């Protein structure tokens, strides 16, 4: 119920960019959002780190399920919400909670998920520099609404109708009132 | 006056001490501030937990005891800074009361926001030193920063470990953590900033900084880094072999159960004074007791740690002496001419079997590096052999490893700033081919001389050693405040050079001394021999 | 005015050219007079004998035929001099009438008594050259020297061997060791010194030189040696395995017998054209026709010889240039940024594996020698690696094999002279970056400068060319007259004093626009080529 | 005879040093000088060459025997006239051709001793110095009468009468006339 933003024809992409000085490293993350769309494939949030590092945080609906794909260094671990129907146009919740390799995801009042990948797990994501809203550049248009992007006490819908100097809103994404 | 101040545990009374110069301004100093509950008995060899509150008022006033040490012993004599080595009789006065309870910390608080705190981990080895022996009150007065210098568990009774879960190990390290903690719930009643803490040693105690940026124990307790003089990742830094040298300290005092637990408890029903005054002789350039790579504190070996990029972006001021292997030559730092060749191709081979010992590259890499090391312009000079020898061991000890640690901090974008310590002040035993040795810049750091030679440090101090340590003390203040050493206080050669960061592609450093200038690559030959080439053979 | 000096065997004539320049006098030039009786039928792969007097006066006015060989044709480019490759077009006209009767040499005598001699070893590589294209008058007429330039046999058909007594090898040593007994017993009666013979070469005609101080043949033929650019001891100076490349020729050829005395006189049955034209290619830093070490002229490999000091006293001048390997680095010269790391490293890799080939000694090597020759201060410039590949490539084949040599020569106290060349004309199809290149002393020795721009040396000359050619060539006729280069004919080139190369203190001159008396050349390099390498 | 010298008790050395510069080295040395003596062990000519080398050539008569070793590199080669008695007080003159490793002495009109040996040889007397007679220094002092030392064309006792620059005379070393 927050600063809801409405996407639109075409597509567009928000763009939160850190200053250079101050880009956090984190052991522990968590990232809320809810959203509401009946895009059967689409790429909502996706954090990515400085030039060259492949550290990276993504969530996305693939094949209408929702789920959380992140790389800290070792491999590629992926922890998705599949036994539920979420694309049905209805307003859904989000919270994933990442602690070093063990990944937790929760859906509206869906019981937990929790992922516990096997062997020694890199734990630090490293020199995040970016948070990207809409998966333009991503490759799947995202055509629905978002509210509340709580990361880490960044919230950036909260700023982005504020005009912040750091937020850049590039397409057809639109606010409500 | 006595400015008595409330912490979280109660209240402590302070004092007023007043300055010899006259362009610093008084500082309280609150000497003996407990932050971790006695490690006596039963608790010993257990991770520190909160200290006991007080009643009333406690009295705050007098140097804390030390941890149990054994000064007068087989002490590893070539980590140690050369002052500690050189003036050994004078070191013995701070190490009087040296008692098993010995969990205290000093603070100095100067008298645009809270003022930044900056914690001091000393140290040459693992096996002694006690924060008592530096005065952190010029340091204090001229930044307008609050100085902790703290005691912590040393040696047999801190880092004692076998690797199963009977001793762990790393007690010294989890004793700095306390103190962090302690400081970071407690420093705003004392007027510091809890959001500015910066740590920072030389020696030993650098490593220990460089264990503690690893540690996700030290997640938030401070920011920033000045790691001067040490990494994590030399041969003396960690000890990969715990179990050998407790069996045989365990043997040594008089019990040794093949079942771990058993023999530490019979070392813990063992008086500190009857397993501390043993011997133990490490390997070469290694170390008996200290910090172990167990799972915990240091979760992997740190070469490997900050390979992979497992910290948490902490600006770190890195630094190198000039000739710190002072130590390397000393049995021929007392002839007319330096060392002959057939004692140059002596000592690299006794170093090549101490280091190395691969019975496969001990034939290839000690010609290479006798290759390496040897003026080929003046063959046969004699000094420019025991030029080469220091030159070697410092390479290979202080600056390469230092070099590594900045390239791998550098990688994954934390700011690092590389500098390099040339001047030293003219001591009365050094010879005078010598130069800024391990060690050779806590004095300019402490502002000792803006306060004359103690006993410590007896050189005579010109003008020239107080303007460099005004600079050096402006730049780590400045450091301190807000993490670049030019913002916040101008210089006032010194004042129209920028200190740029320090890039992986071109290694851009500052080459502290009387004729500063930002310089681009330090040593790049031998650093890169010893980083590129060696690994090859 | 044609002068007529009367020889051992006969009389001929020769003219009195008068030079171009005002301060040189004119000379006298007996271009053609033979020393040995051609080997044109079963005198052909045989040593040379001496001449048959003929009666009456011969011309001795034309330049003689140079010996057979093909230049047109596959040739190792990297050994051969720089001008030498660079205007083929102009070199070739000299080789015109190859033909198998070319044992002539010709004198340039100038106009105490008795005058010192200078003979010169021509050779970029054993399978080309002439002594026709240095006219050697300016030298003659400025020192007051006689200049001596022959012609030997050359390539397939002066230096083929089978290792057998079928072939002994060594022709062409031995046609130069016989034209140097015909100056000793002959040069008395044009004015020379029988007792001053210098020989002087540079390229490949140096390792001559150098195989002829080790060599009992030439006792006392001579007395002292300038060897410039050349050696006896790198890769490509002597043939070590002649029958591989002797068989395969024969085969190509068209006769190829089991037996090395029957397949010897089927080749001597074919024309001089024929075996000439067939190319043999050897292996990259080698040679295929050149000297063999055979017992009779080379008694072992020339590295051993001169470590038990096989060597009969012989004062020596020798030297190199600063950059000589500007052939080894020639695809990239053509590029905006110079080589890059991708092609940095494969280059060592090549090198490593043309030269030393060794299955054990392969990555600690190559990384090694990789690590050595690159600035790591300045690590990442792409163009600060064409100038330290083309180092290496001098410090390996020039440089250490000519500071190894003069410190053994040192080692057993007879006098060494060594000398660095930095300064060189500037050509029109010669980069910026690059150097005095492999054959670059060779204007100013000749003083070519002091007559202008030839067909060979198509460069302008400049008073300071000028001035460096008078220093060089006094350096050099000083050597000849006395055997040190400051004593007759005094000279910045006048307070700098060129003293002895020791081997404790490796002093030497750096002959250039700004010379100086040196300390160390290249220390680090020529310790690492000289004292690790043969470590690993 | 020639110019005879006599050496008398206690003896002496004469010594002809070549200039520093002109050094000779030879492939083929000869040497050839008359004698008369009857001494059992000494030493009488001695040539040696600069600092470093060891190549040394020596005339010496052990056990009455007269004969001559060098060393040009690889080996000491000693060939003496062990058939016969030579120390008899008459006048004997010995001559001694080298080329490289083989060896002829004779004396008088005896026949020829030839040595050939076997393996590789080195044949190079390199960087000869200073030619001695009289061996005092070597430990075998020489007392008797010697006449014409030839050495490679080199009159040493001729010259060293004639008083030249580079003959130096100690001990007692005396002319005869
Ligand atoms: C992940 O879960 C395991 C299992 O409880 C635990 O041992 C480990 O400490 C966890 N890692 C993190 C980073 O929380
Ligand atoms: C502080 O303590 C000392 C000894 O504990 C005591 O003598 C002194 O009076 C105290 N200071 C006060 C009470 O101000
Ligand atoms: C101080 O100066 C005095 C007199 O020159 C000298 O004796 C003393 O050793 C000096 N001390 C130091 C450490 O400079
Ligand atoms: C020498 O040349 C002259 C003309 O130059 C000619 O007339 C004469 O026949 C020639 N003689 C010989 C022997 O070649
Ligand atoms: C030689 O040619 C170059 C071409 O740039 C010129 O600079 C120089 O002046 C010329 N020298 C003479 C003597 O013509
Ligand atoms: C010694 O005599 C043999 C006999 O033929 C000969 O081959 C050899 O060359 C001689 N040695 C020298 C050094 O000439
Ligand atoms: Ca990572
Ligand atoms: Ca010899």
């Amino acid at each position: 119920a927050g600063t809801t933003y409405i996407f639109s024809k075409g597509g567009g992409q928000i763009t939160y960019k850190w200053p250079p000085n101050d880009r956090p490293s984190t052991r522990a993350d968590r990232l809320a959002i809810g959203f509401s769309t009946v895009q059967k494939e689409a790429v909502l949030v996706r954090v990515d780190s400085s030039s060259g590092l492949g550290d990276y945080l993504e969530l996305h609906i693939h094949q209408g399920k929702i789920g959380v794909k992140f790389n800290v260094g070792t491999d590629d671990i992926a922890i998705e919400e599949s036994n539920a129907i979420i694309n049905d146009g209805k307003y859904h919740v989000v919270r994933f909670t990442r602690s070093g390799g063990n990944a937790t995801l929760q859906v509206d009042s869906w019981p937990v998920i929790e992922r516990y990948p096997a062997g020694r797990q890199l734990t630090i994501f490293n020199s995040q520099a970016t948070i990207i809203i809409g998966g333009k550049e991503q490759g799947q248009p995202f055509q629905g609404q978002l509210s509340g992007l709580y990361y880490n006490g960044l919230k950036v819908l909260n700023m982005a109708a504020e005009n912040d100097a750091n937020i850049a809103i590039v397409g057809n994404v639109r606010l409500v009132g | 006056r006595f400015p008595v101040v409330n912490t979280a545990y109660g209240r402590v009374r302070g004092v007023r001490r007043e300055l010899n110069n006259e362009i610093l301004g008084p500082v309280v100093q609150f000497l003996g501030v407990p932050y971790a509950t006695p490690p006596l008995g039963a608790r010993r060899f257990q991770p520190p937990e909160a200290p006991a509150s007080w009643p009333g008022v406690r009295n705050a006033t007098t140097l804390p005891p030390a941890c149990p040490q054994n000064l007068h012993g087989a002490l590893p004599a070539i980590m140690l800074p050369v002052w500690f080595t050189d003036n050994l009789e004078a070191a013995a006065t701070y190490v009087q009361n040296q008692s098993e309870d010995c969990l205290y910390l000093n603070l100095y608080v100067p008298t645009s926001g809270k003022k930044p705190v900056m914690l001091f981990l000393h140290g040459g080895s693992y096996m002694e030193g006690t924060g008592n022996m530096f005065d952190g009150s010029v340091l204090a007065a001229y930044g307008n920063v609050i100085v902790v210098t703290l005691n912590y568990r040393l040696g047999v009774l801190g880092f004692l470990s076998t690797g199963d879960q009977a001793a762990k190990g790393n007690y010294g390290l989890l004793d700095q953590i306390q103190a962090l903690r302690w400081l970071s719930e407690n420093i705003a009643h004392f007027g510091g900033d809890p959001e500015r803490i910066t740590i920072f040693g030389s020696g030993a105690g650098a490593s220990c900084v460089n264990l503690l940026i690893l540690s996700h124990h030290s997640e938030g307790l401070f920011q920033k880094a000045i790691a001067q003089s040490g990494t994590a990742i030399s041969s003396w830094s960690v000890n990969y072999q715990p179990l050998k040298y407790t069996r045989l300290l365990a043997a040594k005092v008089g019990c040794d159960r093949e079942d771990s637990t058993e023999a530490v408890e019979c070392l813990r029903r063992k008086s500190s004074r009857e397993l501390v005054d043993q011997d133990v002789q490490p390997a070469r350039y290694h170390i008996a007791f200290g910090p172990v790579v167990d799972g915990d504190v240091v979760p992997d070996d740190p070469e490997i740690l900050m390979q992979q990029g497992e910290f948490l972006n902490y600006d770190m001021l890195i630094g190198v002496n000039q000739g710190e292997g002072l130590k390397f030559v000393e049995d021929s730092a007392e002839s007319e001419d330096g060392v002959s060749a057939s004692a140059f191709d002596f000592t690299v081979s006794n170093f090549v079997d101490n280091l190395y010992g691969y019975p496969e590259g001990k034939d290839v890499l000690r010609e290479t590096i006798k290759f390496m090391y040897t003026d080929w312009a003046d063959r046969d000079n004699g000094e420019m052999r025991r030029k080469t020898l220091l030159a070697l061991f410092t390479d290979h000890q202080w600056v390469a490893p230092a070099v590594a640690t900045a390239k791998l901090h550098a990688d994954y974008q934390s700011p690092v700033y590389f500098y390099t310590f040339y001047h030293h002040c003219q001591a009365e035993g050094r010879p005078e081919w010598a130069d800024a040795a391990h060690g050779d810049e806590l004095p300019y750091v402490f502002g000792v001389p803006m306060v004359g030679a103690t006993d410590l440090f007896p050189c005579n101090f010109s003008k020239n050693d107080v303007m460099l340590s005004a600079v050096v003390m402006t730049y780590w203040t400045n450091f301190a405040k807000t993490g670049d050493p030019n913002q916040p206080v101008p210089q006032d050669r010194f004042e129209e050079v920028v200190w740029s960061k320090f890039n992986s592609k071109e290694k851009q450093y500052l080459h502290i001394g009387l004729k500063p200038r930002v310089r681009d690559n330090y040593r790049a030959n031998k650093v890169a021999f010893w980083l590129e080439l060696v690994p090859h053979l």
